[PDB]
RNA sequence: AGUAGUAACAAGAGGUAUACCUCUCUGCU
């Protein structure tokens, strides 16, 4: 015999055991170097599909921009750039339309939000590039050496600490030819146009741990005065798109089964003996690299639409910043030598003017064609977007594109309907015979052509309804099976004794809340914890066979007491946790078992050693790094 | 009322961030806030050319093609320690004063085992400069016996030096001394060579469902249950765990676990020495008996670990009973010497064998030793695998599917393909087998093994519309089919996993006729 | 990684930092022959480094003091015990927000009615 | 040599000066 796991197939359907084709138990590929080779690819190929645009030297940062957008019309299966505008004003007038006061209340209830949010609503979040320094931050650091730096010179508008009062300094700060940063030493002074290049800048990395690419790709993060004007248009399109029903963002969990199973029963609901009804199951190819921030411009100034002017002006600021954006190409190469044994290594701004034979064949290429497209070491990308920065106002057009299909709207012999997260899409299409169906795919498809939106014909499939997937929910005939997330190690995090009792077990009652984590699973995931727990605190159990720095005195506190049963895990007493006592910090589960000295010896605030849980002498301070 | 207004540079720059046949932010801003369409969604898609449209060819599994292997070499070995072929020395209940500090549960299993002949070289590393690994075994075996204390650090000879790699990085200099040389080129950055599949790792993977006499993972205690759907559970765990804990898979996720553990301990505590690292694992019988199993030594190098991906290099010497001339493409990588004889006295003969050891130079990094200390998630996984077809059987009968799923004393599932046809295993055949998939899903991790599975879920998702009468068709299908085939390069688990699918492929023809 | 940090941190002899008054209530030696306390500081503030040693040593050993407050003081959560174990459970039906990992499932759910 | 895979690790930062030196205890039955 010789064993073979995909014949279990044969028995059960493929959407039953589809969990067998994930393997997320092995550690996800990391990328060693520089990302300079992916920064690079990113450029030349987003310039690739826009190229039919219109050259023009930017005035101020001395940048080569293209434009694509109203330009030629496609003629092949390729992925393009080129969106008509006027096509994108048209489905917002009839997202307008099919949704009457909700361009109002988004943006009254965005109103509402910009006069009372402070400037440390910036400090949240991940990291940020940090132009005094030329490096990735913290998001705090990061802000608090720009408004350092504003401090110095004559920008002193965010001392009511406000966030709009910060964006009029950001906007204020470009008038300055004079610009003086102390750099590392001697305070070096910036002229306008290298202070305007190093405001636009958005610092490439490799993307770390991802699953399912063989192949690695790049990703951005962006800078410190363009963070608040993305953070107010997100906030737009978020109040947007939870209106929406046809949106899969930023709702998750039980609250989003109820949308693919909504959109089924709706679909599916008055089909005739003749009604057919098909499924396409798609992603997206080159999402970030099509879409065009001047599209993004006249959407939000369409959607703002008689709007007091400060509102307007507010939310298009991002889109202009956008639409000027250069990319930093990261940090070089390494060079090296068999002859003389050693090796060197290059830097980002010198690949403009060096010699090109230290290079292979690819990137040699690679740089002779990105060479006339170099701003001090930086890269113009005035076409495409980079990931991760405008993730809802892609919905919101999407989800105009599905609500063009409606019946009282095309008047053909097909409609459709169906669901847009990010990226990812189902289309739900019913129609009369099967060419109607082919028909309505072809206006789909078409369609998006007009405004980006590119579907990919090698990853996507059509069947009949009833079974399909969005977004690694798993639909088949009622029954939706979540695989979205990974199914992460349930080790201790690391604090100390009583916080990561109190992390693990919030941490396995959300997962069984959320991410559809069975009982038997959920029993097995205590177990491990408890298990790693023991170890990583070396505090085994007292009747143990072990041997630690810590048996001896866990031996002693075991045969001393006598209610056994009531001493905490850090002092080697039982594990009381199941399923139904998971919210429950370890404390008050053992309060009544406890002998009244060990208790009193646990809780006296007079000892010197001092997740929602008590403090106990367990809940202590480590070492800090020396 | 609020105020908002552009300075004059973000007004020069806010001009030129518009469509391009228009010259003015406040013109393209009156353009966009009076606009009344007219249907232009129409003219665009009656003048846009009729070669943009998604053509739907209709899927057929009785006519697709099977999965390309590639063609060169045998596939060879690339797991940190040996498999199926390693050999443990093992002693019953010990008391020996140390206890469970390893070297001297190593010295204590090495005591059992008189025998030690000469050592030699029996299969040749190709590259390497063999006699430096008998001089690092003979060194090894010399620095045991003279060890006082818990923890055994090696003298930096030669050898040791060589077969750990030291000096062997080129020096780092400015960039501005030395750019005249005629040899200065970039890092090499080839693809891999492709490998054709070898027959090696389909015995693996059968030797890894197999059941075994030891009890490998020993869970702790869990609280009173009171809920049903807590008795639910622990009716479905304690079987999983009843027909999970003696197979082999166990015994390489403690043995992974324990490696990785002494790795890291050993990186972050002594990170300038050659520390010898032992193999060790603790398990029970069937008597309930304790025993500990040594496997072999790991002889640590340096680890000035800064990133999350520098390497620390290693060297593996593990005892083990396979002659490696009967399948020499397996192990390309190792050094093979010729160390003892054994002597086997089993129910039908009473032989002996030589014992042989395998040596090999190999390198880890701090991610990999973490993700190495996490194989127990395993354990979970496979779980949340099965349970889940519990679940998934439990909406379509509407009850409680837990008890008519385990009681079934009888070889129901398909779960192998042996040369008389498809073979049938009970579940828990099933349970040690998506173990061993999830362990080794873990132990051959790679980029590769992540593009492979992600573009063939979609060939096995339109495979099942087809059988559920559901008319599947797709738009190209040529590029599913080189997106998969493009990450089938030189991995082992890879190469197999695409013979399994194409296996699979051809009993779902062969179902229909 | 602060997991991994943990882990080869708590390998070591001293992993906690522990205030400088605790020469005053607990010894340097064990009664089983291990060390309590060096001399040593943190990075710069003066707090005296110790072993886990003396965290069991003051669960088995400590000054008992007298905690008849924390019914009151950390009372939320002596309510989420009492909720749960003064009430009933029922049926597993195939087919509140505290507790809705238990109740409500994937395709399951649980009648269960709470204390009172 | 070896890990690995579209680019890296195979020690690096320094002092006197091509040789030395400061910094950057480990027990999961
Ligand atoms: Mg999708």
């Amino acid at each position: 015999m010789d064993v073979n796991p995909m014949l279990i197939f044969l028995k059960v359907p493929v959407q039953n055991a589809i969990s067998t084709t994930f393997p997320y138990t092995g550690d996800p590929p990391y990328s060693h170097g520089t990302g300079t080779g992916y920064t690079m690819d990113t450029v030349i190929r987003t310039h690739d599909y826009s190229s039919r645009g219109i050259w023009k030297t930017n005035s101020e940062t001395g940048a080569q921009q293209l434009n694509p957008i109203d330009g030629p019309l496609p003629e092949d299966n390729e992925p393009s750039g080129y969106a008509q505008t006027d096509c994108v004003l048209e489905l917002i007038e009839g997202l307008d339309r099919s949704h009457p006061g909700l361009f109002e209340t988004a943006c009254q209830e965005t109103i509402d939000a910009i006069q009372q949010t402070r400037v440390d609503k910036l400090t949240q979040g991940r990291q940020t590039y940090d132009w005094t320094l030329n490096r990735n931050q913290p998001a705090a650091t990061a802000l608090a050496n720009t408004i350092e730096v504003f401090r110095k010179n004559g920008y002193k508008l965010n001392e009511s600490g406000r966030l709009i009062d910060f964006l009029k300094d950001v906007l204020l700060s470009f008038e300055n030819d004079s610009m003086e940063v102390t750099t590392h030493k001697k305070r070096v002074k910036l002229t306008k146009k290298n202070y305007l290049i190093r405001a636009l800048t958005l610092n490439t990395m490799t993307k770390d741990a991802e699953r399912g690419k063989l192949k690695r790709r790049a990703i951005a993060t962006p800078g410190m005065q363009i963070r608040g004007f993305v953070y107010f248009v997100e906030l737009l399109a978020r109040n947007i798109c939870e209106r929406l029903e046809q949106s899969g963002l930023p709702v998750g969990g039980n609250e989003k089964k109820a949308k693919l199973a909504n959109v089924i029963k709706k679909m599916m609901a008055k089909s005739t003996d003749e009604e057919l009804s098909y499924t396409i199951t798609g992603d997206n190819t080159k999402w970030n690299e099509n879409q065009n921030p001047r599209i993004f411009l006249a959407m939000v100034l369409r959607i703002t639409a008689g709007q007091p002017e400060w509102f307007r002006d507010l939310l298009a600021v991002a889109p202009i910043m956008f639409s000027n954006k250069v990319a930093r190409l990261g940090r070089g190469y390494m060079f090296e030598s068999k002859s003389m044994h050693l090796r060197t290594q290059i830097s980002a701004e010198n690949l403009s003017d060096i010699n090109l034979r230290y290079f292979n064949e690819d990137t040699k290429k690679k740089i002779e064609k990105i060479r006339h497209l170099m701003v001090e070491g930086t890269a113009s990308l005035s076409p495409g977007m980079m990931m991760g920065m405008f993730n809802m106002l892609s919905t919101v057009l999407g989800v105009s594109v599905l609500n063009l299909g409606q019946r009282e709207i095309l008047k053909r012999t097909y409609w459709w309907d169906g669901l847009q997260s990010s990226d990812d899409f189902a289309l739900i299409i019913n129609g009369h015979f099967k060419e109607d169906i082919q028909q309505g795919v072809n206006h789909f498809y078409r369609t998006c052509k007009l405004v980006g939106i590119n579907m990919s014909q090698k990853k996507s499939y059509i069947n009949k309804t009833g079974t399909f997937e969005f977004t690694s929910f798993f639909y088949r005939y009622g029954f939706v099976a979540n695989f979205s997330m990974e199914l992460p190690s349930f080790g201790v995090a690391g604090n100390n004794e009583s916080a990561d009792m109190s992390i693990g077990t919030t941490v396995i009652k959300t997962n069984m809340i959320n991410n559809d984590l069975g009982p038997a699973t959920a029993q097995m995931a205590i177990q491990l914890f408890i298990k790693d727990y023991r170890y990583t605190y070396r505090c085994h159990r007292g009747d143990t066979n072990l041997e630690t720095r810590r048996t001896k005195s866990i031996k002693r506190l075991w045969t001393e007491t006598i209610s056994k049963a009531g001493l905490l895990v850090a002092d080697g007493g039982p594990n009381p946790y199941n399923l139904r006592n998971l919210h429950i910090p370890e404390v008050c589960l053992k309060w009544s078992l406890m002998d009244p000295d060990y208790r009193g010896r646990l809780c006296n605030p007079n000892n010197p050693f001092v997740y929602d849980a008590v403090a106990t002498t367990h809940s202590w301070t480590p070492k800090r790094n020396r | 009322e609020e105020e908002f207004s552009y300075p004059p540079t973000f007004q020069r720059l806010a001009n030129q961030s518009l469509p391009p046949s228009f010259k003015d932010y406040h013109q393209f801003k009156a353009y966009v806030s009076s606009f009344k369409a007219n249907g232009n969604i129409e003219a665009k898609l009656g003048a846009m050319s009729e070669k943009v449209n998604a053509q739907i060819e209709s899927f057929d599994p009785r006519t697709i093609r099977e999965l390309e292997l590639p063609e060169g070499k045998f596939c060879t070995q690339r797991s940190k320690f040996l498999l199926m072929d390693a050999m443990k020395l093992s002693v019953l209940n010990p008391a020996h004063e140390g206890e469970g500090i390893p070297m001297k549960d190593a010295k204590a299993c090495l005591d059992t085992f008189w025998g030690w002949k000469k050592a030699t070289i029996i299969k040749k590393h190709e590259k390497g400069v063999n006699t430096n690994y008998l001089m690092i075994w003979e060194q090894l075996l010399e620095s045991i016996k003279e060890m006082e204390g818990k923890f055994l650090n090696l003298k930096k000879t030669n050898h040791l030096k060589w077969g750990l790699g030291e000096g062997q990085a080129p020096e780092k200099m400015d960039f501005e001394d030395c750019k005249e040389v005629p040899d200065l080129f970039q890092y090499k950055s080839e693809p891999p060579e492709k490998r054709k599949l070898a027959s090696w790792i389909q015995s693996e993977f059968n030797k890894a469902s197999e059941l075994t006499n030891s009890n490998w993972i020993e869970f702790d205690e869990l609280g009173n249950d009171v809920a049903p759907i807590e008795h639910i559970a622990s009716r479905r765990r304690n079987f999983f765990t009843a027909e999970v804990s003696q197979c082999r898979a166990s015994e390489y996720i403690m043995k992974a676990v324990y490696i990785n553990t002494a790795l890291l301990n050993s990186s972050c505590t002594a990170m300038e020495e050659y520390q010898v690292i032992p193999i060790i694992t603790k398990c029970r019988d069937t008597s309930g008996q304790r025993r500990t199993n040594l496997y072999g030594f790991i002889i640590k190098g340096r680890s000035h670990l800064r990133n999350d991906t520098d390497v620390v290099n290693f060297i593996s010497l593990e005892f083990s009973l396979t002659d490696p001339r009967n399948e020499i493409h397996k192990w390309e990588k190792y050094c093979v010497l010729e160390i003892g004889d054994m002597e086997i006295r089993t129910s039908i003969s009473t032989i002996m064998k030589p014992v042989y050891l395998y040596v090999r130079t190999n390198g880890t990094s701090k991610i990999k030793m973490k993700w190495g200390m996490e194989m127990r998630r395993c354990l979970l996984q496979s779980l949340q695998q099965v349970e889940s077809m519990i679940e998934a059987e439990s909406a379509v009968k509407e009850k409680d599917m837990t008890e008519p799923f385990f009681r079934n004393r009888e070889n129901d599932w398909p779960i192998g393909e042996s040369p008389q046809g498809i073979e049938k295993g009970t579940i828990g055949k099933v349970c040690r087998v998506l173990l061993a998939k999830s362990v080794f899903n873990s132990i051959y991790a790679s980029a590769q093994l992540e593009g492979f599975s992600a573009e063939s879920r979609k060939l096995l998702l339109l495979i099942q519309a087809f059988r559920d009468n559901l008319d599947p068709g797709t738009f190209d299908l040529k590029g599913l089919y080189e997106a998969i085939e493009e990450c089938i390069i030189n991995d082992p688990w890879v190469l197999l996993n695409a013979s399994w699918f194409n296996s699979f492929l051809k009993a779902v023809q062969l179902s229909m006729g | 990684n602060p997991a991994l940090r943990m882990k080869w941190m708590m390998a070591m002899k001293y992993p906690i930092s522990a205030s400088s008054r605790i020469r005053e209530m607990i010894p340097e030696k064990d009664e089983d022959g291990n060390t309590l306390w060096t001399n040593t500081k943190d990075a710069g503030s003066n707090r005296v480094l110790v072993s886990p040693n003396a965290v069991t040593w003051w669960n088995r050993a400590g000054p008992v003091s007298d905690v008849v407050h924390y019914p009151r003081v950390y009372k939320m959560y002596f309510d989420r015990l009492e909720r749960l174990t003064h009430g009933t459970f029922g049926p597993v039906k195939f087919y509140y927000v505290e507790v809705l990992h238990l109740t409500q499932g994937t395709c399951w759910e649980q009648q269960y009615t709470p204390g009172g």
